[PDB]
RNA sequence: CUUGAGUCUCGUAGAGGGGGGUAGAAUUCCAGGUGUAGCGGUGAAAUGCGUAGAGAUCUGGAGGAAUACCGGUGGCGAAGGCGGCCCCCUGGACGAAGACUGACGCUCAGGUGCGAAAGCGUGGGGAGCAAACAGGAUUAGAUACCCUGGUAGUCCACGCCGUAAACGAUGUCGACUUGGAGGUUGUGCCCUUGAGGCGUGGCUUCCGGAGCUAACGCGUUAAGUCGACCGCCUGGGGAGUACGGCCGCAAGGUUAAAACUCAAAUGAAUUGACGGGGGCCCGCACAAGCGGUGGAGCAUGUGGUUUAAUUCGAUGCAACGCGA
C-alpha cells in the first residue's frame, strides 16, 4: 500500500547457487523444514539430468520454458462488474508462477515418494504434458478470451 | 464526412468524424429529447463557461 | 465467382452489435459477417475485438471474389467503429475511401425516452 | 406653456402574430435486386423479428412530424409563448434632425379579452414517441423502475376548458443613489485611412459599494431612498375541504367556512452526524501469498433441551478455552 523497496533477497542454491533455483527449493519447503526440502529438490533434479543427460539447470529451465506463462487477467471491481482485464506478467513474477505451479501440480501426482514425483512433472513439463503446463495454458486461455478488455 | 486520400498510406484521419458529426450528435439523440431540460441543463453550462 | 476486384464495406457500429457487409459499388451484397455470430454474445459481442474477428471473417467469405480495393461506409457509434476498418485493411484490402454515413436528422422524429435508472 | 403623454418623417433589429407555399436530413411502411443465419435487446436475459429468407445493403414509391449546423451569457412578446427558406396580410419596440398636439397622464374594484400542458366535442390526420393495455425480466413480492409491443393522445380545423413550481416564488407608473467587466441594437465624432478608438440613447448578463435584510442575499434592471393607485396576508392541522351561488358537455374551476384538535407550524443560518455525494489519505482492510476454520473424532465454552437442581454473570464487532 505504501511500502516499496524491491524484493526480499534470498540466499543462492547450496549446490549450484542459483537464485531462481533457490526460491524453487523454498516453494517446495514445508513446515519451515528447509533441510528435507533440499533433499527432495536434489533427489529429483538429479534424476532429471540422469535422463535428459543435460545440466540440472538447462534441464530444469526447459521444464519452466513450458509451464512459464506470460499473460494473466486481473479482476477490477468496477460498477458491480467483475471484469477480468488481462495483462502480461513481469519476468521476475513469470518464473515464480511456473515454479509454484510445477510443485503444487507435482505434489498431486499421487505417485510414491514426492522426491520422484517432482522429477516426473519436471520431465513432462519440458514438453507440455503434466498438469503444470495444463494450468499454464488455461491462464492464457482466460486472457485473450477477455482480450476485448485487453 | 467524406475522406479519400490519394497515395496509399493507410492513415485513418478520424479528425473529421471527431470534429462535429459522429458521437456527440448521436449520443445527444440516443435517449429521449429534452423539452425543458435543454433550456436549463444546457444553459447551465454558461454558468460554468463564465468562470 | 464474378470477380469484382473492388467494392465497398459497410459497418453497422451499433452500441450492442457490429456487422460488416461487403458489396460491389452497386449495393448488391457479396457477403457479410457479424460480431454476434462470430461467437461471443451480449457482454462479449459488444466489444471492439468483436468487430475484428467479424470483419476479418467477412473477407474470408467475399475475398473469394477476387477483390483488391474497397471503400468503407461507417455508420453509428459504439466499438468496432474503427476496429472493423483496421482489420479490413490489415487483410491486404487496398482501401481507398472512408466516409461516415451515420444518420443525423436535422431535427425530425422524436427519440424514445428509454433508460431511466 | 412644454419637460409628461401622443401624432408625423426617416431609419433599425427581431423565433412578435394570422394565412399560404416549399426544401433537405432522418425515422417508419410498401415493392423489387443482392445476400445468408442470424438480428434485436439487456447487467445478463427473455418476449419479439428470421430459412414463408430477417438484419445488413441497394433501388423506387407512400406518409407524418420536427426543423442539425447558425444558436448565444442571443432576440421578440402583456403574459402564455415564439426557431428551416419564401411570399401575403399585420402588431409593437428603439434611435434620431427635427415638425406637430398641448397634461390629452398614472393606477384600476367590477367588466372584457389573451391563457403551457393535460383534458373535452365534431370532422380530419396518424411516421416517431407513448398514459391504458399485453407480454418478457428483476424481486420475497414488483399491479414499478428495464426490455418487446401498443390505444388515447401528441399533429390540423373549429368550439370548450380556464388551470401550472402560469416563478424573478419579486404588481404597475414615475424620480433620485458609488463603481467594474461583458452582450445586443440605434446613433454621433474621430487621417474612420484601421480591425477600428471615443462618446451617447434602448434592451440585457455577471460582480459588487452604501444602504437594506432575521439570515441567505438584493444591490441604479434594488429587496436602497421616495411619491400614486391596486392586489393580498393575520398560527398549524382540519381545508382551498363542506354547504350555497356562479361557470362548465364533462373532468372540474371559481367564491369560501365551521366543529373538533395541537403548542407549536415555519424561514434562514450554525455545530455535528449520516449519504447506496465528491476529492485526498491511512490499517493483513483488500489485492499478492502462506497456513488454517467450515467436513471428521475428541477437548472446551455457549445456546437449547432436560433436570429436584443443572448456582450466578458475560450475548454484534466489544459474549461463547470469557469472570474460573
Ligand atoms: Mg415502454
Ligand atoms: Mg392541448
Ligand atoms: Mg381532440
Ligand atoms: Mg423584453
Ligand atoms: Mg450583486
Ligand atoms: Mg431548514
Ligand atoms: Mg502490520
Ligand atoms: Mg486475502
Ligand atoms: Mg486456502
Amino acid at each position: 500500500r505504501r511500502r516499496v523497496i524491491g524484493q526480499r533477497k534470498i540466499l543462492p542454491d547450496p549446490k549450484f547457487g542459483s537464485e531462481l533455483l533457490a526460491k524453487f527449493v523454498n516453494i517446495l519447503m514445508v513446515d519451515g523444514k528447509k533441510s528435507t526440502a533440499e533433499s527432495i529438490v536434489y533427489s529429483a533434479l538429479e534424476t532429471l539430468a540422469q535422463r535428459s543427460g543435460k545440466s540440472e539447470l538447462e534441464a530444469f529451465e526447459v521444464a519452466l520454458e513450458n509451464v512459464r506463462p506470460t499473460v494473466e487477467v486481473k479482476s477490477r471491481r468496477v460498477g458491480g462488474s467483475t471484469y477480468q482485464v488481462p495483462v502480461e506478467v513481469r519476468p521476475v513474477r513469470r518464473n515464480a508462477l511456473a515454479m509454484r505451479w510445477i510443485v503444487e501440480a507435482a505434489r498431486k501426482r499421487g505417485d510414491k515418494s514426492m522426491a520422484l514425483r517432482l522429477a516426473n512433472e519436471l520431465s513432462d513439463a519440458a514438453e507440455n504434458k503434466g498438469t503444470a503446463v495444463k494450468k499454464r495454458e488455461d491462464v492464457h486461455r482466460m486472457a485473450e478470451a477477455n482480450k476485448a478488455f485487453a | 464526412i467524406k475522406v479519400r486520400e490519394n497515395e496509399p498510406f493507410d492513415v485513418a484521419l478520424r479528425r473529421f468524424k471527431r470534429s462535429c458529426e459522429k458521437a456527440g450528435v448521436l449520443a445527444e439523440v440516443r435517449r429521449r429529447e429534452f423539452y425543458e431540460k435543454p433550456t436549463t441543463e444546457r444553459k447551465r453550462a454558461k454558468a460554468s463557461a463564465v468562470k | 465467382r464474378k470477380q469484382v476486384s473492388d467494392g465497398v464495406a459497410h459497418i453497422h457500429a451499433s452500441f450492442n452489435n457490429t456487422i460488416v457487409t461487403i458489396t460491389d459499388r452497386q449495393g448488391n451484397a457479396l457477403g457479410w459477417a457479424t460480431a454476434g455470430g462470430s461467437g461471443f454474445r451480449g457482454s462479449r459481442k459488444s466489444t471492439p475485438f468483436a468487430a475484428q474477428v467479424a470483419a476479418e471473417r467477412c473477407a474470408d467469405a467475399v475475398k473469394e471474389y477476387g477483390i483488391k480495393n474497397l471503400e468503407v461506409m461507417v455508420k453509428g457509434p459504439g466499438p468496432g467503429r474503427e476496429s472493423t476498418i483496421r482489420a479490413l485493411n490489415a487483410a491486404g484490402f487496398r482501401i481507398t475511401n472512408i466516409t461516415d454515413v451515420t444518420p443525423i436528422p436535422h431535427n425530425g422524429c422524436r427519440p424514445p425516452k428509454k433508460r431511466r435508472v
